[PDB]
This record gives C-alpha cells, sequence and structure tokens, in this order.
C-alpha cells in the first residue's frame, strides 16, 4: 500500500508539472528547450508511473499482461531516455556553453520516444516469453531479459553521473570565487530529479532476491516526481515568475 | 549683458507662467464631470504577431489600416498584413540597433533610423520587385529616436542630438533644423493638417514646431522627468504626451498648459508609447509594467488593461480608421487589439 | 526590368524542347512566373506557374504533365520542358512575373515570346470580338464570368492586359480597379461578379489592340477572346 | 482562400523561414558594448584582434562576436543604453594612467544603470604600461589624487607577471580594487564584473572577451536551472 | 559667446510670451464637442459586431 501512496503522490506532482507548463507555455522564459524536455520526461514517467499502478491489479499471464509489459518497458525506456537527454542539454549549455541555444529538438526527440522504441522491438523480436507471465507484468524480473531495460539504464546512471560530477565541478569553481557546500548540495538536489542518479539504490534488486522491492522503488518512484515538481515548477524562479505574469495577465484582464 | 539677459529670460518666463495661469478659468475635469464615463471598456488580443527575432522598438500604422511596419533591434523591419499575419515585407537593415520607424501616408516608402544617426528610407514600390535603400539621409550628430513622414518626399526625424530636423528626400538635405531643446528629443507627432508637429525631449519639456516657418511656437512643461511619448489630439489643437515620471499629461495649444493629468498611484513605471484614439475620448500609453492601460482622455480615470505582454511595452499606435490597435513589446511581439 | 525568352523554333510532333527565359533587372526568387501562350491569331491561355521558391507549382489541363516547369534563382532562369508535343501546342510562349502580397500587382511584366511551330474552368467571355476606334473618342471593352470573382476578402479578381500590334501584353488593370505602374490615368475599370468593363477615356494613338481579361480567383488561370479596338 | 492570397501566405511563410535561418545566427553571434572614455585605448582595441555606431564582428574559438561602439554621441546616455539590455556583456575601457575618478564614476551609472541590471562588465584596464612606465618616475603620485593609497596594501591574491616593480602591481591593483568596491557594493549576484589588464597591443584581448563571455553565459544557464 | 545664445533665448521666450491665449474653458468645451461629435465613429469605445470588425 505504501507504493501505491508514494507513486500516486509521484504521478500527481508530474500531473501538475505538466498541467503549470501547459498554462505557461505563453511566456517566453518557459518557451526553450529546457521545459520541452522537462515536459516529455514529465510525461514519460507519468506514462511509466499510471501504467504500473493499474499494472499492480491486471490479471497475470492475460495479452493484457503482456502489452502492459511491453508499455511499461517502453515509457520506463523512454523516461531514462529523457533522462539521458537531461544530462546531455545540461551538458551542453553549462560546459562548451557557445552553441547551446541552436535547435536540436529532432535529436532529443529521437533520442527519447524513439532509441527506447528500438530497443523495445528488438527486445520484443528476441524475448516474448519472458515478457509478462510470471506472477506479475515487469518482464521477468527473475532473470533471462530484464537487462533489456537494466542495461539501457546503467548507461543513462553513469553518464547523468559523470555530467553531474562535471556540472558540480563547475559549480564548486563557481563557488570557489566567493557557504559553498551549501550551493553545491543544492544543486545535486536539483539535478537529482531530471538527471538519473537516484535509479541506483534499484539496481541491488533484480535477481532473486529478498521481497524488498515495493518498499524501495515506491520512494525511487515517489522520489522522481515529487522532486522533479518541487524543482522545476515550484522553486525554480522562473516557473514561479511566469506563474506570477500571467495572474497578473488574469487579474488585470 | 549675461545677467541682463538672464533677468529678462526670467521676467519673461514669469510673464509666460502668469499668462497661463490666468487663462486658467476652470480644469477639464469640472468641465467634463458631467459626461457619462467610458465604461470598463476590455480589448482582447485578436491577433498576436510573431516573427522578429528581438525587441521591437517601434511600429507604425499604414494610411489604409492594414498594413503595419514594426523594427526590432535584431536588424530587422517587418511590414505585415495586420489583417491575415502575413509578412508582406521583410527588410534587413544596415544597423541592428534601430529605434524608429515610419510609414508613408502614400505607402510608397518606409522610414527606420536609430544608433547609426541615419534615416533609411526604403522604396517599397520597385520594379526591381524587392525593398531597396532609397535614401541616407544623414545630417543628425546623435541617434534618431523618432520620424514621421509628411509627404513622399518630406520626412521630419526628431534625433538625440537635442535638434529636430525636416528633410529633403528628393536632394537628401535637411530643409529645416529645429533647435531649442536642451534634451535628446524622444518622439515627435504630426498634426494632421502637417503644419505644425511637437516634439518632447528629455528636458521635461514638449515643444510646437512650425514645419514651414522652423521655430519654436509653444513650450510646454509641468512633467517632472523625461518625456518619452507625444502623440496629436484627432483634433489637432491638443497633445498627450507620456514621460518615464508614470504620468501622462494632454496639453492644449490653445491655452498653452497642461489640461489634465493622467496617473495612478499603482503605477510607478515610465510610459514608453502613447496613442489617442480615433474619437480622442480614450488615450493609450504604454508603460514599463509590460501593460497598457487605456485611460479616459476626458476624465482622468482608467479606462482599461491592455494585458498580454511578457515584456516591457515599445510601441502602440492606434489605426487610422481607429479599428484596431496594434502594440510592439520587447518579448518580440505585435499584439492587435480590438 | 527584362525577360528574354529563347529555345523555340520548328519542332516534330512528338518531340521535346526546353524554353529558356532569362531575367535580368528584378529580383527572380521573390517572384512567382507564368508561362502563357498565345496560339497564332488567337488568343491568350495560361501554360503553367511556378510559386517564388518553387512551392506551389500548377499546369493548364491541357498541358498537365506533358509540360513540366522549373526555376532556378542562382542562373534566374525559368525552365519549361515540353514533352509529347502536339499540333495544338503551337504558339508564342510568353513568360510573365507576378509577385503576391497585398497591395501587389501580379502579371506586371511580360517578355516578348518565343514562336514553338509545331508541324469547372472560369470561362470569361467578352462579347465585343472587334471595336471600332476613332481617336480622342471614349470606349469600353465588356467583359462577363462563368461565376463571380468577388471574393471574401472584398477583392474582385480580374485583369485586364492590352497587347499591341507586334507586341507581348501589358497589364492594364489589376482587381478590376487598379491602374499599374506606367499605364496612363485614361484607363479605368469597373463592374460586379460576372460583369466587367474596361473604360478608356481619350482613345489615343498607340492604343489600339487587343484586350484581354483574365481571372485570378481561381486556377487555371482563363483569359478572353479578345477585343480588337482597331482605327 | 483566393489563389492570391494563398501565394501571399506563401510568401509569407518563405519569409518566415528566412526570419528562422537569421534566428540561427542572430542567436549564435554574441552582442557586447564597448563603452568607455575618448582618452581610454577603445579605437587601438578596435584596431585590434583583426557618423553612428560602428560594428566590429570578430570571432575566437569558432565563435562569433559582435562589438558595438558608440559614437558621434553626446554625455546623455541613459536614454540609448536601454537597446543594450540583451547584450552579453559591456567591455568597459579604463586608461590606468588624472581622469580616473571620473572615469570610477563613469563605471557606475552602468554597473548600477536600471536596465542593466543583468548586465556583466568585462572590465578592461587598457594601456597599463604606460602605468608600468609612468609610476616608477616620482613625476605622477597615485597617492596625489587618491589620497587612500598609502593606507593600502597589495592583494595576496595577486599574479604580477615576472618583472614587475611591487610599486607597479601596488597601483594596478589598486585601481582594479576601486572599480571592484565600486562593482561588489550594490549587486545583487546577477551580474558580474571582470577585470583584466590590457596595453592596446595584445592579441589576447579576443581571447579574454572570450572566456569572460563563456563564464557569464555559463552563470545564466546555470541560474536558468536553479542551480546557482 | 553665451551672450548670443542668451540673446536668442530671450528672443525665443519673447515670441512665446505673445501668443493670444484661449481659457481652459473653451479648450475643453472643445475637446468635449470634439469627443462627442465623433461618437459613433470610432471602433474602440463602442465593440463593433464581428461583421464590421475586420480581426
Ligand atoms: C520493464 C521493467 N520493469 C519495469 C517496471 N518494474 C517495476 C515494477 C514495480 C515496482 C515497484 O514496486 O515500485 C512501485 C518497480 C519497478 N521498476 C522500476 O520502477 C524501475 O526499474 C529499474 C530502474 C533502474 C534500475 C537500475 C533497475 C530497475 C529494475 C519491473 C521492471
Amino acid at each position: 500500500s505504501i507504493s501505491y501512496v508514494g507513486c500516486s503522490l509521484s504521478v500527481l506532482c508530474l500531473v501538475a508539472t505538466l498541467v503549470t507548463f501547459a498554462v505557461l507555455s505563453s511566456v517566453s522564459t518557459i518557451r526553450n528547450q529546457r521545459y520541452h524536455i522537462h515536459a516529455n520526461l514529465s510525461f514519460a514517467v507519468l506514462v511509466a508511473q499510471v501504467l504500473l499502478l493499474i499494472s499492480f491489479r491486471l490479471e497475470p499471464g492475460t495479452t493484457p499482461c503482456q502489452v502492459m509489459a511491453v508499455l511499461l518497458h517502453y515509457f520506463f525506456l523512454s523516461a531514462f531516455a529523457w533522462m539521458l537527454v537531461e544530462g546531455l542539454h545540461l551538458y551542453s549549455m553549462v560546459i562548451k556553453v557557445f552553441g547551446s541555444e541552436d535547435s536540436k529538438h529532432r535529436y532529443y526527440y529521437g533520442m527519447g520516444w524513439g532509441f527506447p522504441l528500438l530497443i523495445c522491438i528488438i527486445s520484443l523480436s528476441f524475448a516474448m516469453d519472458s515478457y509478462g507471465t510470471s506472477n506479475n507484468c515487469w518482464l521477468s524480473l527473475a532473470s533471462g531479459a530484464i537487462w533489456a531495460f537494466v542495461a539501457p539504464a546503467l548507461f543513462v546512471i553513469v553518464v547523468n553521473i559523470g555530467i553531474l560530477i562535471a556540472v558540480t565541478r563547475v559549480i564548486s569553481q563557481i563557488s570557489a570565487d566567493n557557504s559553498a557546500f551549501k550551493l553545491t548540495a543544492k544543486a545535486v538536489a536539483v539535478l537529482l530529479p531530471i538527471l538519473g542518479t537516484s535509479w541506483v539504490f534499484g539496481v541491488l534488486a533484480v535477481n532473486g532476491c529478498a521481497v524488498v522491492f515495493q518498499y524501495m522503488f515506491a520512494t525511487l518512484n515517489s522520489l522522481q516526481g515529487l522532486f522533479i515538481f518541487l524543482f522545476h515548477c515550484l522553486l525554480n524562479s522562473e516557473v514561479r515568475a511566469a506563474f506570477k505574469h500571467k495572474t497578473k495577465v488574469w487579474s488585470l484582464t | 549683458e549675461l545677467d541682463q539677459l538672464r533677468q529678462e529670460a526670467e521676467q519673461l518666463k514669469n510673464q509666460i507662467r502668469d499668462a497661463r495661469k490666468a487663462c486658467a478659468d476652470a480644469t477639464l475635469s469640472q468641465i467634463t464631470n458631467n459626461i457619462d464615463p467610458v465604461g470598463r471598456i476590455q480589448m482582447r488580443t485578436r491577433r498576436t504577431l510573431r516573427g522578429h527575432l528581438a525587441k521591437i522598438y517601434a511600429m507604425h500604422w499604414g494610411t489604409d489600416s492594414r498594413l503595419l511596419v514594426s523594427a526590432s533591434q535584431d536588424g530587422k523591419l517587418i511590414i505585415w498584413d495586420s489583417y491575415t499575419t502575413n509578412k508582406v515585407h521583410a527588410i534587413p537593415l544596415r544597423s541592428s540597433w534601430v529605434m524608429t520607424c515610419a510609414y508613408a501616408p502614400s505607402g510608397n516608402y518606409v522610414a527606420c533610423g536609430g544608433l547609426d544617426n541615419i534615416c533609411s528610407i526604403y522604396n517599397l514600390k520597385t520594379r526591381e520587385g524587392n525593398v531597396r535603400v532609397s535614401r541616407e539621409l544623414a545630417g543628425h550628430t546623435g541617434y534618431l529616436s523618432c520620424c514621421r513622414f509628411l509627404d513622399d518626399n518630406q520626412i521630419v526625424t526628431s534625433s538625440g542630438d537635442t535638434t529636430c530636423a525636416l528633410w529633403d528626400i528628393e536632394t537628401g538635405q535637411q530643409t529645416t533644423t529645429f533647435t531649442g531643446h536642451t534634451g535628446d528629443v524622444m518622439s515627435l507627432s504630426l498634426a494632421p493638417d502637417t503644419r505644425l508637429f511637437v516634439s518632447g525631449a528629455c528636458d521635461a519639456s514638449a515643444k510646437l514646431w512650425d514645419v514651414r516657418e522652423g521655430m519654436c511656437r509653444q513650450t510646454f512643461t509641468g512633467h517632472e522627468s523625461d518625456i518619452n511619448a507625444i502623440c496629436f489630439f484627432p483634433n489637432g489643437n491638443a497633445f498627450a504626451t507620456g514621460s518615464d515620471d508614470a504620468t501622462c499629461r494632454l496639453f492644449d495649444l490653445r491655452a498653452d498648459q497642461e489640461l489634465m493629468t493622467y496617473s495612478h498611484d499603482n503605477i510607478i513605471c515610465g510610459i514608453t508609447s502613447v496613442s489617442f484614439s480615433k474619437s480622442g475620448r480614450l488615450l493609450l500609453a504604454g508603460y514599463d509594467d509590460f501593460n497598457c492601460n487605456v485611460w479616459d482622455a476626458l476624465k482622468a480615470d482608467r479606462a482599461g488593461v491592455l494585458a498580454g505582454h511578457d515584456n516591457r511595452v515599445s510601441c502602440l499606435g492606434v489605426t487610422d480608421d481607429g479599428m484596431a490597435v496594434a502594440t510592439g513589446s520587447w518579448d518580440s511581439f505585435l499584439k492587435i487589439w480590438n | 526590368v527584362q525577360l528574354v525568352e529563347s529555345g523555340g523554333g520548328l519542332v516534330q510532333p512528338g518531340g521535346s524542347r526546353k524554353l529558356s527565359c532569362s531575367a535580368s533587372g528584378f529580383a527572380f526568387s521573390s517572384f512567382g512566373m507564368h508561362w502563357v501562350r498565345q496560339a497564332p491569331e488567337k488568343g491568350l491561355e495560361w501554360v503553367a506557374y511556378i510559386s517564388s521558391g518553387s512551392g506551389t507549382i500548377y499546369y493548364a489541363d491541357t498541358v498537365k504533365g506533358r509540360f513540366t516547369i522549373s526555376r532556378d534563382d542562382p542562373k534566374n532562369t525559368l525552365f519549361l520542358q515540353m514533352t509529347s508535343l502536339r499540333s495544338e501546342d503551337t504558339a508564342m510562349y510568353y513568360c510573365v512575373r507576378s509577385i503576391y502580397y497585398y497591395g501587389s500587382s501580379p502579371f506586371d511584366f511580360w517578355g516578348q515570346g518565343t514562336t514553338l511551330t509545331v508541324s469547372s474552368d472560369i470561362v470569361m467571355t467578352q462579347a465585343t470580338s472587334s471595336v471600332p476606334v476613332t481617336p480622342g473618342e471614349s470606349v469600353s471593352i465588356s467583359c462577363r464570368s462563368s461565376k463571380s470573382l468577388l471574393h471574401s476578402n472584398g477583392n474582385t479578381y480580374l485583369y485586364w492586359f492590352l497587347q499591341r500590334p507586334g507586341q507581348s501584353p501589358q497589364l492594364l488593370i489589376y482587381r478590376m480597379s487598379n491602374l499599374a505602374s506606367g499605364v496612363p490615368d485614361r484607363f479605368s475599370g469597373s463592374g460586379s461578379g460576372t460583369a466587367f468593363t474596361l473604360t478608356i477615356s481619350r482613345l489615343e494613338a498607340e492604343d489600339v489592340g487587343v484586350y484581354y481579361c483574365m481571372q485570378h480567383l481561381e486556377y487555371p488561370l482563363t483569359f478572353g477572346a479578345g477585343t480588337k479596338l482597331e482605327l | 482562400l483566393s489563389a492570391e492570397d494563398k501565394a501571399a501566405v506563401e510568401r509569407s511563410k518563405m519569409i518566415e523561414k528566412q526570419l528562422q535561418k537569421d534566428k540561427q545566427v542572430y542567436r549564435a553571434t554574441h552582442r557586447l558594448l564597448l563603452l568607455g572614455a575618448d582618452n581610454s585605448g577603445k579605437s587601438t582595441i578596435v584596431k585590434q584582434m583583426r557618423s553612428g555606431i560602428f560594428e566590429t564582428k570578430f570571432q575566437v574559438d569558432k565563435v562569433n562576436f559582435h562589438m558595438f561602439d558608440v559614437g558621434a554621441q553626446r554625455d546623455e546616455r541613459r536614454k540609448w543604453i536601454q537597446c543594450f539590455n540583451d547584450v552579453t556583456a559591456i567591455i568597459f575601457v579604463v586608461d590606468s594612467s588624472n581622469r580616473l575618478q571620473e572615469a570610477l564614476n563613469d563605471f557606475k551609472s552602468i554597473w548600477n544603470n536600471r536596465w542593466l541590471r543583468t548586465i556583466s562588465v568585462i572590465l578592461f584596464l587598457n594601456k597599463q604600461d604606460l602605468l608600468a612606465e609612468k609610476v616608477l618616475a616620482g613625476k605622477s603620485k597615485i597617492e596625489d589624487y587618491f589620497p587612500e593609497f598609502a593606507r593600502y596594501t597589495t592583494p595576496e591574491d595577486a599574479t604580477p607577471e615576472p618583472g614587475e616593480d611591487p610599486r607597479v602591481t601596488r597601483a594596478k591593483y589598486f585601481i582594479r580594487d576601486e572599480f571592484l568596491r565600486i562593482s561588489t557594493a550594490s549587486g545583487d549576484g546577477r551580474h558580474y564584473c571582470y577585470p583584466h589588464f590590457t596595453c592596446s597591443v595584445d592579441t589576447e584581448n579576443a581571447r579574454r572577451i572570450f572566456n569572460d563571455c563563456r563564464d557569464i553565459i555559463q552563470r545564466m544557464h546555470l541560474r536558468q536551472y536553479e542551480l546557482l | 559667446a553665451s551672450i548670443a545664445q542668451a540673446r536668442k533665448l530671450v528672443e525665443q521666450l519673447k515670441m512665446e510670451a505673445n501668443i493670444d491665449r484661449i481659457k481652459v474653458s473653451k479648450a475643453a468645451a472643445d475637446l468635449m464637442a470634439y469627443c462627442e461629435a465623433h461618437a459613433k465613429e470610432d471602433p474602440l469605445l463602442t465593440p463593433v459586431p464581428a461583421s464590421e470588425n475586420p480581426f
């Protein structure tokens, strides 16, 4: 029940973030490549979490179980690909800052809503019995083909970490030209939602082990979305400014 | 003697002030305290024109009230079809730092100017099919803040060298240099009859100039800071000037003094551009608070807010037929309101 | 501002020939270009249209598929490739330049033509196929439409062209009341849906020739038979 | 939509494509305001790395820049500096060698201008070799014009060039400290001042502007992420 | 020198001090008359219906 509560909090926060982005899309500040990736990542996690809540209660071993296994795999993989795109955009805009304003929407939308689909189709043709079946629609949680999702995942949480370190270093250097720890600590807290970095305390259960799946992945899934809200819609100083401007416009009009 | 000249100037100024106070029989508010209020007017964004890469600094309606020129500080002067959002022309500019643009009454020419100290006149109607530099009027030792066409051949430009200048496009030479302002002139508004024009400067002063006989006919004070915008009442006997002191004022040429002062305690920004409705009942003033204000020109009562711009409103202008207002802000957006 | 057209002559039936039009004096890229032919001792027939930027390409129903049109902005030259030629395709192919915006004057300039000798639609009716002309008097050419040319925009897309003896057609009136550049003020146009009159006051010399009425409401562009004014 | 209306829409779309192509260049070009005095060294700088306003396009490390120098104008600057609220930086050139207080006041109302709150200033202390070969001689004393010079020690975080007398370093860093004391005061962290030492003959000036523009853009991007 | 500027300023001030000035009541009445005469001619005071509104 704790998993349901945490993931419902996550989906509610993600819905709030997406509706705030839709409302404030009229403002020029909330209308750049950053919030496109933020919205796509929020959307991807949203459809990778609501498709997991109603996956808890769905007849195992049936055709709906298998198709929802494919859907959950694709949506979680797209979420991780969008985390990688967030890391790449952050790297572009804080390291080699020049050339960052250039349009790269096609590459971002081919990397997320994209390469995840290709990985799914190769993992759908080379593996079909692994999908669904078992006792739950978790795509062979025991063994066999879970690495069709973990291996790409561990390539976004071993890259976005290095980028994080790089960004951290830069911030530390900028903090050197002055509470240096506080600025760095806040920086890591901001980037943990968008940059896949908390999804390594969940690689600790991919094979035959204890029953600790619900009481861990729930914390990870709740933070992925609660932190996204609290650090990219609230407490952003740009989304807040756009919301204040829209409120003033509506009140005047 | 310098001292006696200063004393004579002070005596003449005192006489002018006494004469102005003598004619202050009443106030425009008292005379128009019985007319029904215009009500809470509400004009919505009927059309948003996008395509300018940078902040738009000037915009002028055409005579037909269908075409709209807009200058942005990216080197682009875009002529839009306001009815269909279509871009009729996109003229690159030699200097990317542009603060003014003027549409000729005939529609065959368009002017622009800025930190290049040059008024570029572009010929829209050419056999070659493109828009080319018809003239490059030079002679202003400062940035050109505003320009207005008298006709296809005469343009009057107020520039930030404390001077205005009536030019002659055929010869490319200044025909009459209007001097007298102690600061940079920010805007100038042509009278409907074209015989006079009023220009406000960064000296808290507006000045009426006779275009033919070049001299300052009248001087109007009362502002506490630089006048950023000036607009001429449709009748042509009055003009509204807005300054960066959160105040617009209406001056009558015949009374030679301020008639009404439009200001609010909740407004601390500065007016950037001012326009009058066709009837003159509404005064539309764009402010620095990202929104324009519609004022009752006869009652000094705010009648509406044209909120919807994400950045500072730089220019706003009413159509010749009074159909719709246009507003260009620093958000690179032109918004049309009805 | 001149268009010179070459690449024409005697062709065997069924052959293929490329008609070139080289422009000099105006912005080729920003100008749409039309090919409009005129059979010997006949009227004006639109053949093709290549828009500014080669976006929309339109062909006449009688030349569709057989003829293709293209443009070279860097070379400033417009090509009409002609394949599967027929004996009903012999004409003086004229190249016209038309730019489109509010207040524009489409079909303003025509070229000189190339002789290509080979061995529903809005029907334009010009009842007066010939009208006696006396200098100094006034004349009124009439044209009719098969459907109203007054769009919801308020524009009545009717174009009056004049073709002097031995010269290419010159635009006189566009949108049924608009004097083209360089045209004397005596000419005027008036009318409404499915009715148009072009009035020439104080008729002069160098004014005789064939007057054509054309529609631009919707493709294909159909001209009239041609009203001949002669002294 | 009629035929001519559709063709007008096509012309508008082509104009939009050209505008997008122009935006790809405008957003990739960094605009700078070259500000200073007549006896500062602006002309020497614009002559290096190679009336109205003057535009110099210098590209280093494959990124284009656009430096704008305002000329043929008057002392009333406040009414045209508003046009430069979106430039990347203001290169403020100061002659370190009498009118130093005038230039220091000129640095104010540029640092403190309400339209340049988010505008960083790259401070160039031009013709430092004039100061170097003027301060060895006792004809001119810096303490005479600025009294708080004797009661001032050279900063610990100083990196003098090999072959510089302590007096030269003390004087140049005193001028820099005056400028940074003006800059840091009334600074909310939205904009930063970057001091530099130049001799008006230095190919490295473009590289300094490059390295400083990258730092300004880096911090603005970080602020967009709420990381700073 | 500055004597010429002072003389020019005095001459301009004298020119501006000899202008026939009407009362504020007359100016306000004339402005009110212009605003009232062009009442049903301003498509911003009375909202024009969409039939005639071209936006
Ligand atoms: C397609 C792969 N499946 C996706 C959905 N699965 C789940 C089902 C229920 C819960 C639950 O109890 O939390 C409420 C959690 C998950 N798994 C996730 O959320 C993310 O997985 C990972 C993320 C990162 C790494 C390094 C490893 C793994 C396994 C099983 C697998």
